[PDB]
């Protein structure tokens, strides 16, 4: 006399009682507690790196169905989201060990050139002071020290002089992100950067990663130009740059948005577009290119980017260090 | 209230005033930062000194 | 995680005014400050678009993109309670904007600022001696012919600025001086003189097109020497059977496909980087929409 119809609504509640619970937030304090181990629960983040002991696995809950770990086991999982907290990704690459310095910082931006070879095993990576001494006391003096033999890098790349005279350089690199890890190995390293993610290091002892670049790259687009509005994020740029002495390549931060940054680079690079557009060089099909602007990721506004130096053989090179990071990276936009 | 006159002056008769006051309400607000590493080693249990 | 901001009213607000701002529910305007509390005077678009100082389109354009944007959720007398836009999660959005437009379903939603008029977006807090000047979201579609409007009447007022002749509506307010939806002819609000950062912008599009100018392929221009002549076409009665002048002139070389191939590579490049030169705003995706509601999707 209790005619089964349909799923039965007792199981049903069970399933529906776990995907209910959404994150916490929005705790009202009391000083009369003054603490609470419910703050904590507000409060803790709950990380990855476990021991690899049998049961710290499950203690620390690497073992989820989901793209970052929860513990509690089956009361786990009630988030189904951290603030949209991605993991990051990681791209991995097999190089030369000749051609990147060890003594890099860890954190420093990468690029990588597009080898025209298939089937090649190994790729090829530059950093912008190995860049430098490729498209060639401040940085020339630091640059040498790190890199001698220009050769090897000049080899690396056998079109270079065929790219920058038909303005096509730029597309054949790409940015990758900055370094994360280095191991060093006598033939062919094993380097680790970060392809759109939080920028985190993946040392067990936990240590933050700042991106660098040298000081005599980095131009403080903002500050420049000096109600208006104050947003949160910031984001970095790169610009390689064809003019008569050689390409350059320079760095760009400020907030104010793809349409407006485009404008403002047309009035900052205004006098070396005349001086290049100027008697010495003559109109014709390609030579009309002058550079191209690319997006890195973005940062933290009205604070996140510091001012250090970088030592080396009893050398020091001024350098800008920039906090938490986001890679995003977008593909060049034409400028002229 | 009102005084008794004896001039032929018009006469102020019974009079009462009605007032309302309203409240206000006001918001504070702070912010306070921590970091990642810092959160992460509250949630696991310690192995060494 | 916690995404909302109060603004606190400094003095009371009147009766009348507090169900002119309810029914500007759902609708997103841009904040100063990203704080969990903030005053009125960042509130609305109403700092860019002062009555006094002459209005610049391009200006507040700029204003949009640097702002953070929130929708609003309710009205108190004392109160008002909005949530930010943040670039990953999303949001339910409303369709309350006076000049009426319906939304297609799951189509992106441009936020411009307000074009058909002053009025319509206003809120006048008579009380706290301010303005809410919300902005106004269309469709992509029309928004994209909106923008090209305001900036063909830059140049074009320029030239015939004033003529005492009928130069000036034969075509200006003729062309550009209204846009027409279905069934409907919405009038725009065309500054008179344009002063900043109008001209400016249009000198960056100039840039283009000198450079883009030597690059045409000659292809194209010996194909439609023909065309306009020998065959018809929907889109060629633009050009009566006369032909330009100008393209008799540059096609006097016989073809080569491997100049061509050379034109339309650089000239790709520069199309490309032109998209990003037309934006000017935020905009926003759809993802369902009920006529009857009014109530879409965005994110």
């Amino acid at each position: 006399m209790k005619v089964q119809g349909s799923v039965d609504r007792r199981r049903l509640q069970r399933r529906i009682a776990g995907l209910l619970p959404p994150p916490a937030r929005r705790l009202n304090i009391s000083r009369g507690s003054e603490f609470t181990r419910d703050v904590r629960g507000l409060v803790e983040e709950h990380a990855q790196a476990s021991s690899l002991s049998a049961a710290a696995v499950w203690r620390a809950g690497l073992l989820a169905p989901g793209e970052v770990a929860v513990a509690g086991g089956g009361s786990g999982g009630g988030s189904f989201s951290w603030s949209g907290w991605r993991p990051p990704v990681f791209g991995d690459f097999l190089i030369h060990a000749s051609s990147f310095n060890n003594a890099e910082a860890t954190g420093t931006p990468l690029f990588q050139f597009k080898q025209s070879d298939p089937f090649s095993g190994v790729d090829a990576v530059f950093t912008p002071l190995s860049l430098f001494i490729l498209m060639n006391g401040g940085l020339t003096r630091m640059a040498n020290l790190l890199y001698d033999s220009p050769a090897t890098l000049a080899d690396l790349v056998p079109d270079f002089g065929r790219l920058v005279a038909d303005r096509r350089f730029h597309n054949f690199i790409t940015p990758v992100g900055p370094l994360v890890e280095n191991i060093k190995s006598t033939y062919l390293n094993k380097i680790t950067t970060v392809v759109h993610g939080p920028v985190v290091s993946k040392a067990i002892p936990r240590s933050t990663v700042k991106v660098t670049v040298p000081q005599e790259a980095f131009v403080d687009l903002d500050a420049w130009l000096s109600l208006q509005p104050c947003p949160a994020d910031a984001r970095l740029y790169v610009a390689l740059t064809y003019e008569e002495a050689g390409p350059r390549f320079t760095f760009f931060q400020s907030s104010r948005g793809h349409c407006q940054i485009m404008n403002i680079l047309r009035i900052y690079y205004s006098p070396s577009i005349m001086h290049r557009y100027a008697v010495v060089q003559p109109l014709h099909i390609e030579e009309l290119t002058f550079g191209a602007v690319a997006c890195l990721g973005t940062f933290s506004a009205t604070d996140g980017w510091r001012r250090s130096a970088f030592n080396y053989r009893g050398s020091s090179l001024p350098v800008v260090e920039i906090d938490s990071f986001y890679s995003n990276v977008s593909d060049w936009e034409v400028i002229l | 209230p009102t005084i008794a006159h004896g001039d032929g002056r018009r006469p102020s008769k019974q009079r009462t005033f009605i007032v309302v006051k309203n409240c206000h309400k006001h918001h504070i607000s702070t912010e306070m930062e921590l970091s990642m590493l810092d959160l992460e080693i509250l949630h696991s249990i310690p192995e060494t000194p | 995680m916690d995404l909302k901001v109060v603004v606190s009213l400094s003095s009371r607000l009147y009766t009348d005014e507090i169900a002119k701002m309810q029914q500007r529910i759902g609708c997103i305007l841009p904040l100063a400050s990203t704080h969990g509390t903030q005053n009125v005077q960042g509130l609305g678009l109403g700092q860019v678009y002062s009555l006094e100082t002459v209005p610049d389109y391009v200006s507040m354009y700029n204003y949009l993109s640097d702002c953070t944007l929130a929708v609003l959720d309710e009205v108190s007398v004392d109160s008002l309670i909005l949530t930010k836009i943040v670039p990953g999660q999303t949001y339910a959005i409303k369709n309350k904007y006076q000049p009426f437009f319906q939304w297609h379903g799951t189509g992106s939603l441009s936020v411009m600022p307000p074009v058909f008029g002053r009025e319509h977006a206003t809120v006048k807090l008579e009380s706290n001696d301010v303005d809410i000047v919300f902005p106004m979201v269309l469709p992509t579609p029309i928004a994209e012919e909106v923008l090209q409007k305001i900036l063909l009447f830059n140049v074009y007022s320029r030239v015939v600025m004033q003529a005492p002749g009928n130069a000036d509506m034969l075509d200006v307010h003729m062309h550009l001086g209204s846009v027409s939806y279905l069934g409907h002819h919405y009038e725009l609000a065309l500054p008179e003189v344009p002063g900043p950062l109008g001209l400016a912008l249009l000198d960056n599009l100039s840039l283009y097109f000198c450079i883009m100018v030597t690059l045409l392929p000659r292809a194209s221009m010996r194909l439609v020497r023909g065309l306009i002549r020998h065959e018809h076409h929907d889109l060629l009665n633009l050009f009566q059977e006369m032909v330009p002048d100008e393209i008799a002139r540059i096609d006097l070389d016989d073809l080569s496909v491997a100049d061509d191939l050379s034109r339309m590579r650089v000239m790709m490049t520069y199309l490309q980087s032109l998209a990003s030169l037309f934006n000017l705003g935020p905009r926003l995706a759809t993802a369902a929409y009920s006529q009857e509601t009014l109530t879409a999707t965005c994110w």
